[PDB]
RNA sequence: UACCCAUGUCGAAGACAACAAAG
RNA sequence: UUGAUGUCACGGAACCUUUGUUGUCUUCGACAUGGGUA
């Protein structure tokens, strides 16, 4: 469940710490890879809990 | 002394050129330099600038001449004239200086030793060699030695690869520049011959010059004697100024599709109603007008110029959207010439990518003049591959070294083919291709690409020459040419999808014996008949046919013919063609082109890639060296099966079907979700025929396992399990029969209890004849929606899952209206007929799918699949917390207001104030009176009861003007007072100065005038302020005279053009001379009554009290302006509209005057007028539980979410954390294909009509019935305010009744009066009750409870019914579903009958409903009550209330009185969420 | 600064969301 | 714009893998406007 992984590292991510950001980027890239190569992990039809906070953290990561 | 002979080389083919290399790179070690020593060379005028020109060295020509001389001497026993020639010398001691060494054998004729290293006399071959500069070859250059910008100005670079014979895949490649002979045919040079050279050497040189047929990679004869950028920028600017960037990639491709013809611009689609408001071509000048003047340009009149213009425009828009040895062969040499044609029997693909064009992923090779090219390299490679197939031995040679001596290489060393081009220059077609994720069933990430395809029917000239010592062609060559003459010439790439199959036709051949002196001399004289004139002369003497191979080996591919027969519509999507087509639809089916002569004929077809993918999916579920990898190929090995395009036997005309998505809350059309499609019509009565063929390798066809695999897959395809094409969920692409011919029956061999009745319902609804019930009610959902993390995958038939079919019958219990919306004038007023497909009455599978989905989403508490989550609601206020203000970070507060008469005749203010003072930008100076004093002369017989002395002054027209002193002489004021009974009777004579004690009262009178009225000069301040004019906007317009407009005296004036010239004509209340009103007439708009004569004036500006405006207030203001400027009910005349609507105010600006309500710090609501609208703080999707909103939905929060565009995790912000609801797991969502398909419902028997038809002879057409107005559902009624107490009540269901009878009589279902025809109401063809339709629902991978609950949602219970079609609020469209067949799939061959196991499924479904909702299944009972069909002799009265009671003859309360009575906002949700709750008792 | 309402007209949605080439 | 007694480059298929597809009832009732009197 890559999406649960992304959720965990998002809730534990602090943007000051470079290691946490690198791990979050690794999780995001792993999910991207699962989407690219058709697999069972593409059957993950869920989203993210706490949409405002998750959106804020993702936007900060992209900034 | 020496003689110079001038030499000219004429090229008959595109020749090859190298790239310029640094002067240090010109060495033996450079691999690229030595690889290109047999090509033309590029000369740079200056080292660092690419400007230069081509040339051919004299060394290359000398080497070719030496080789030709060796051949000629071998054919003549080494005797040129009388003299004989030694074998020559080819041994140098210091090899290192030589750039290249001879890796080929030297032809031997005579055995004596070479000429002495220092001899007085040398043989002619040595003089030609240069042993005795006796002969100097110069360089060959273009005539006049022109210059070009670079090598790309004369040619293009192409990739030439080397493939593996076994795998069929390339493993390396190289590049070279190819220069066309049409543009650069001739090169010129000179040969300098010394006088001492023998005449025999001269004759040998001339013979070698005439015998040299190839140079630089081509056949040669040697003789010796800005609008597009401007248009793109304009279109882009129009796109950005109108905020329509998303369409760029749709506009890039569609305009590219215009490269075929300039006439296509005039045939661009228009909007519905036929006007120029297309959502693409009229975005602007419009883009259509940009492309229409571009087609009238003299420059772009030519087809080529238009094509280049369109290609450049498309590329620009796409880019914006993105942003030694001595061996004797003997004297026997023969040359066989074979001439004919290669005709494309399938579309072909010779891959060649241009790096200056990035719009297309895969591109075909063309000539500079846009003709199709059959390259020599591809023909040679295919010949080599076929020779290797004949010999069954791969050639394990490596580049470099001595020549390979296998039979394939020996035959290939004598082979010459000629490069060919076509006479057909039309643009290639573009095909879309995708890849499907097996698990979800939708496309994979990034799997969407384009491919350029060359049309079929193109004829290529073909010429082959074989030179060899044999009597004629080799046996292998004869066999290969026989294969090519039978259509087994697979010459191009993309062979697995049926590309590049050619047939050789009109083949003629002739063998010339070059060992004969006379024939050899004739061959030399005519230059071997290589040029066009010599080629024609040779063709006149060519023998027809081809030699027959002595040892013939069978071809490796066999053709299997496919016949598909489909009883359903079919579409293969082509969105781009739909954008340039006059039909104006969202999608059209795939169409390909066939080249007939130089013209292109369009034919409808089924793409080969789609069939290949469907078949591959079929084989992969009833089961790298896997069977799939050995049958269908992989990224490592080429496939053994080649699918072709399937074309329809009889040409079908496309038909247009309209679809709309229904909101689950309002029961009406969802926003922006109305669409159409153009499939190919198919039906059980007249099916679609698809004829085609594929090719299978024989070795696969003789293998048992592969044939068994294909047979099981094709058996499942024949059994309807795998639909063809798109949109199978709505009944498209059902394969009724598939048949395979030509396989020797090796694959074709494998292809080979009543239903329990419905339970009677326990639902009880008691109907009383006195009451009147509402047409619809809401089912309040349960608080819990079960979701699952992982839905089932489409990758295999899972164990314990039921896959099969349900045959069902639908019965009409009330009249049904399913309209055919292609024609709006079947019987302006719109008329529609019943939906038909080829004169057969049908119901589309989308209608039934939506109807059954609405009930399945309710039986299993699920998400509201269709919901306009982003809708913001507004409410009209009624006639205290709205304070004046002026804008702008903050709005200031004004202390007080006053009415300034503007449209009356008492003042002349319109003259005395400038435009800016009227607009409100500049402060004004006006006197304000707050209270007006009114006096009674006598004590009443009034809290103030002021008593004071009054002195009369004058009396006229009844009124008395006098001055009054009161407050013990403190306050003196003048006024006019009308004669009052019991008070003015005291004073009857005019003494002009009489004293009288009087009582003065004070009345509120808030008025402001620029100049003090001359009647009353006392009691006025001089406060500044701002004048807010909205305009005369309180207007009560109507088409019939009321009371005020009827009481007008005189002619009604016309409505003036200016809104400043309005002046009050009449008074509503004439006794008191108040309520001023302006009355006017204008044509069909009829009567306008303006009851507003005072504007507003805000004074006592308090700057300190300024309040912040958050973005919420601004977006609410924007919504208010949008609903103001997009009002269908707006007054026809703009002079009676407010400034925010008259001048189309799109945003608030600094200095605007408003009424606002605020908290301690921020503003909460802003309105432009006194009585206005109020917008909701939340979007409607926030008025329901998050478990009820769609699983995959919209952004209802306060975030742009466009910042995370171009990032994938954005999809995770629109999906539910817990997964998919039961309805989304069955019917599917955008990211997940559903497990159910609903087919079209055909009518079993003859139709029964509601209204008898006009023609008694035609029982297949029915009479028309006219319906009352169908108007939008209003969420404002269900949700009557912004309070959190108001929620979305639930799913809306319409009740069953018989109100359709009154409409059939022609009467309004509420008033009982006649339905008069209007431009907005509709006329429909309807069927009556008792009609039976039969349809079919296919399911795969269903759990037991899903089948049980789907069966329940279909059949429900006896006493329950479904609602389908239009006018459901008027009683039409009650239907019932009874399941007749459930067939289940156990094996690919065995299908069991499942009518027996229906009970258990149902029970298990209910068992699931118990663990989900434990003893709280109350929404089921409400749904049952709403689905309740009224019993016989029990006829409820169900209708909508009118606007007012005065409009309803029956005396039932209207909407206004109901709003404050039975349907007050407090109990409205409980009365509307309770099924069968009345609103009138009668 | 307190009350009071008054008038009866009118169509809407017309495609949206995703994939835009990877190996 | 070459050197020369030694060029099989017509010595080399831009080839191989990928479903324009997934999701959607041609549906439907109370709304619109801003003031007026004291
Ligand atoms: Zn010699
Ligand atoms: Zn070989
Ligand atoms: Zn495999
Ligand atoms: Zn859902």
């Amino acid at each position: 469940n890559p999406i649960r992984d992304i959720q965990d590292r998002l809730k534990t991510a602090k943007f000051d710490n470079k290691d946490d950001m690198m791990n979050l980027a690794s999780s995001l890239y792993k999910y991207e890879k699962q989407l690219m190569d058709s697999s069972e992990a593409t059957l993950c039809q869920q989203g993210l809990s706490n949409r405002p906070n998750s959106f804020s953290q993702l936007s900060q990561f992209r900034d | 002394m020496t003689t110079t002979m001038k030499i000219s080389i004429e090229f008959l083919e595109p020749f090859r050129m190298t790239k310029w290399q640094e002067s240090t790179r010109r060495n033996k070690n450079n691999k690229e330099f030595v690889r290109g020593q047999a090509f033309a060379r590029w000369h740079r005028n200056k080292k660092d600038n690419t400007k230069g020109r081509p040339y051919i060295t004299g060394t290359l020509l000398r080497s070719a001449v030496i080789r030709s001389a060796e051949n000629l001497l071998t054919l003549s026993d080494g005797k040129i004239s009388e003299k004989t020639c030694c074998p020559g010398k080819f041994d140098t001691e210091d090899k290192d200086r030589l750039l290249q060494l001879r890796q080929r054998s030297t032809l031997r004729w005579t055995d004596k030793n070479p000429c002495p290293d220092n001899a007085e006399t040398y043989c002619p071959f040595c003089e030609l060699l240069g042993r005795s500069f006796r002969i100097h070859f110069g360089n060959l250059s273009l005539p006049g030695k022109p210059d070009f910008d670079g090598p790309k100005a004369i040619g293009s670079q192409r990739v030439l690869n080397r493939v593996d014979f076994k795998s069929g895949k390339a493993h390396d490649f190289f590049k070279a520049y190819e220069v066309d002979h049409t543009r650069f045919p001739r090169f010129e040079g000179e040969i300098t011959i010394d006088n001492k050279v023998s005449a025999e050497a001269r004759k040998l040189l001339c013979d070698s010059l005439k015998f040299t047929d190839r140079l630089c990679g081509a056949l040669c004869v040697i003789r010796f004697d800005n609008l597009a950028e401007k248009t793109a920028e304009q279109i882009i600017s129009i796109l950005d100024d109108n905020k329509k960037t998303e369409y760029t990639r749709l506009l890039a491709d569609a305009i590219r599709s215009l490269r075929r013809s300039s006439k296509l611009v005039a045939g661009l689609p228009k909007d519905h109603d036929g006007k120029d408001d297309h959502y693409l071509w009229d975005i602007g000048v419009t883009i259509r007008q940009i492309l229409t003047t571009s087609a009238d340009t003299k420059e772009l009149k030519n087809a080529g110029k238009w094509r280049e213009f369109c290609e450049k425009l498309g590329e620009a828009l796409y880019l914006k959207s993105k942003d030694s040895r001595s061996v004797s062969i003997g004297s026997v040499l023969k040359e066989t010439v074979v001439c004919g044609e290669l005709v494309a029997k399938t579309p072909f693909f010779f891959g060649a990518i241009d790096e200056d064009a990035k719009q297309t992923a895969l591109q075909v090779l063309l000539t500079p003049d846009n003709k199709y090219r059959l390259p020599r390299s591809a023909v040679r490679g295919i010949l080599r591959r076929d020779l290797q197939t004949y010999f069954d031995s791969p050639c394990n040679a490596e580049l470099g070294g001595r020549p390979c001596m296998c039979k394939t290489c020996r035959i290939m060393r004598g082979i010459t083919v000629m490069d060919a081009r076509s006479e057909y220059n039309a643009p290639p077609e573009i095909r879309h291709r995708t890849r499907i994720n097996p698990f979800t069933g939708t496309v994979a990430e990034g799997a969407l690409f384009n491919m350029e395809v060359a049309p079929e029917g193109i004829v290529f000239p073909f010429q082959l020459r074989y030179r060899g010592s044999e009597d004629g062609l080799p046996d292998a060559l004869k066999t290969v040419l026989k294969w090519w003459a039978e259509g087994q010439a697979f010459m191009s790439g993309a062979a697995s999808t049926g590309k590049g199959r050619f047939r050789m036709e009109n083949a003629k051949y002739e063998t010339l014996d070059l060992s004969d002196e006379n024939q050899r001399n004739d061959y030399l004289k005519n230059w071997g008949w290589r040029d066009e004139k010599g080629l024609e002369e040779l063709k006149k003497r060519l023998n027809s046919g081809l030699p027959e191979p002595g040892n013939y080996r069978d071809p490796k591919w066999h053709e299997i013919n496919v016949s598909i027969e489909m009883a359903s519509p079919f579409i293969n999507g082509d969105p781009i063609r739909a954008a340039v087509d006059k039909r104006g639809t969202a999608v059209v089916t795939f169409v390909k082109y066939k080249a007939e002569g130089e013209e292109a004929k369009p034919v409808c077809a089924y793409k080969a890639e789609s069939f290949r993918g469907v078949i591959r999916s079929a084989v992969a579920r009833i089961h790298c060296e896997c069977l799939l990898c050995q049958i269908f190929g992989s990224e490592y090995e080429a496939g053994k099966i080649r699918f072709e395009d399937l074309v329809f036997e009889s040409d079908p005309e496309p038909v247009t079907f309209d679809h709309v998505a229904i909101d689950r809350f309002t029961g009406g059309a969802a926003d922006k979700k109305k669409f159409d499609d153009s499939p190919l019509p198919g039906s059980p009565a007249r099916p679609l025929m698809l004829k085609g063929s594929f090719w299978i390798r024989r070795d696969v066809l003789e293998d048992e396992e592969y044939c068994k695999a294909l047979g099981k897959a094709l058996a499942d395809v024949n059994n309807g399990l795998y639909p063809l094409g798109g949109k199978s969920a709505i009944g498209y692409g059902q394969v009724k029969s598939l048949g395979i011919k030509g396989d020797d029956k090796r694959i074709s061999r494998l292809m080979n209890v009543a239903v329990p009745e419905k339970p009677k319902t326990d639902a009880e609804v008691r109907i009383e004849a006195e009451k009147v019930y509402y047409p619809h009610y809401f089912v309040e959902p349960h608080k819990k929606v079960e979701r699952e993390e992982k839905p089932c995958g489409h990758q295999k038939f899972h164990e314990g899952r039921l896959t099969g079919k349900i045959r069902c019958k639908l019965i009409t219990k009330t009249p049904l209206i399913v309209p055919d919306t292609s024609n709006d004038d079947f019987f302006y007023h719109k008329s529609y007929a019943f939906f038909r497909l080829h004169k057969q009455i049908m119901i589309p599978g989308s209608e039934l799918r939506g109807m059954v989905s609405s009930v399945y989403e309710t039986v299993t508490n699920s998400c509201f699949r269709i919901f306009d989550e982003t809708k913001r609601l507004s409410w009209r206020m009624d006639a205290q917390d709205f304070l004046p203000g002026r804008v702008g970070k903050h709005i200031q507060k004004f202390s007080e207001t006053a009415r300034v008469p503007f449209y009356d005749k008492t003042q002349k203010h319109f003259d005395i104030l400038d435009e800016q003072e009227i607009a409100g930008e500049k402060p004004v100076r006006m006197w304000v009176k707050r209270f007006i004093k009114r006096l009674s002369l006598v004590d009443p017989a009034w809290k103030r009861r002021k008593e004071g002395i009054a002195t009369f002054i004058e009396q006229k027209n009844g009124s008395y003007y006098f001055n009054v002193v009161t407050n013990n002489g403190c306050t003196s004021f003048h006024l006019w007072h009308k004669p009052d009974n019991f008070d003015q009777e005291k004073l009857e004579g005019i003494q002009n100065g009489e004293k009288l004690d009087c009582w003065v009262r004070d009345s509120r009178y808030q008025k402001a005038f620029q100049e003090i009225p001359e009647n009353d000069p006392d009691g006025w301040e001089c406060k500044e302020g701002y004048l807010h004019v909205v305009g005369p906007s309180k207007v009560e317009f109507s088409d019939k005279k009321g009371d005020v407009i009827n009481n007008f005296q005189g002619t009604l004036p016309s409505v003036p053009n200016d809104w400043k010239t309005i002046r009050t004509n009449d008074f509503k209340n004439r006794k008191r001379k108040n309520e001023p009103v302006f009355c006017c007439e204008d044509d069909k708009g009829n009567y306008y009554t303006m009851a507003k004569y005072c504007e507003t004036f805000f004074f006592d500006l308090k700057e300190n009290e300024e309040y912040e405006i958050p973005e919420k207030a601004r977006i609410k203001y924007k919504e208010l302006l949008r609903v103001y400027n997009n009002n269908p009910q707006a007054v026809p005349e703009s002079v009676f509209q407010s400034r925010v609507a008259r001048e189309n105010v799109e945003k608030l600006k600094s200095g605007d005057l408003v009424y606002f309500k605020h908290n301690e710090k921020y503003v909460e609501d802003i309105v432009p007028v006194r009585i206005s609208r109020t917008v909701d703080d939340r979007m409607i999707g926030k008025r329901m539980s998050a478990d009820l909103r769609p699983c995959h939905g919209d952004w209802v929060e306060d975030g742009d979410l466009s910042a995370l565009n171009a990032y994938p995790e954005k999809r995770l912000l629109l999906r539910h954390p817990k997964g998919l609801c039961p309805a989304c797991r069955l019917f599917g969502t955008g990211s997940y294909k559903g497990r159910v398909r609903f087919g079209f419902a055909s009518l079993e028997n003859d139709p029964e009509w509601l209204i008898p038809g006009k023609n008694p002879g035609d029982p297949f057409h029915g009479g028309p019935v006219m319906l009352s107005l169908l108007e939008r559902p209003r969420p404002t009624w269900s949700i009557p305010g912004s309070d959190n107490k108001f929620k979305v009540p639930g799913r809306k269901f319409y009740v069953h009744h018989h109100a359709w009878k009154t409409i059939k009589d022609g009467n309004h279902p509420t008033t009982g009066k006649a339905i008069e025809q209007s431009p907005n109401n509709r006329t429909v063809e309807a069927l009556a009750g008792g009609n039976s339709f039969s349809f079919e629902i296919a399911f795969e991978n269903l759990k037991e409870w899903e089948l049980g609950l789907l069966i329940h949602s279909l059949q429900l219970e006896k006493g329950l019914a479904h609602k389908l079609g239009m006018a459901k609020s008027m009683g039409f469209g009650s239907v019932e579903i009874d399941v007749e067949s459930v067939r289940l799939r156990k094996d690919w061959k065995q299908w069991r009958n499942g009518n027996s196991e229906i009970p258990n499924w149902l029970g298990k479904g209910f068992a699931k409903l118990k663990e989900w909702f434990r003893d709280e299944l109350d929404f089921i009972e409400n749904l049952k009550k709403l689905l309740w069909f009224p019993e016989g002799d029990q006829a409820p009265r169900v209708c909508y209330p009118m606007l007012r009671k005065k409009d309803d003859p029956n005396g039932n309360s209207g909407y206004e009185e109901l709003k404050d009575g039975e349907f007050k906002k407090e109990d409205r949700q409980k009365k509307l969420t309770t099924p069968w709750t009345p609103w009138a008792s009668s």
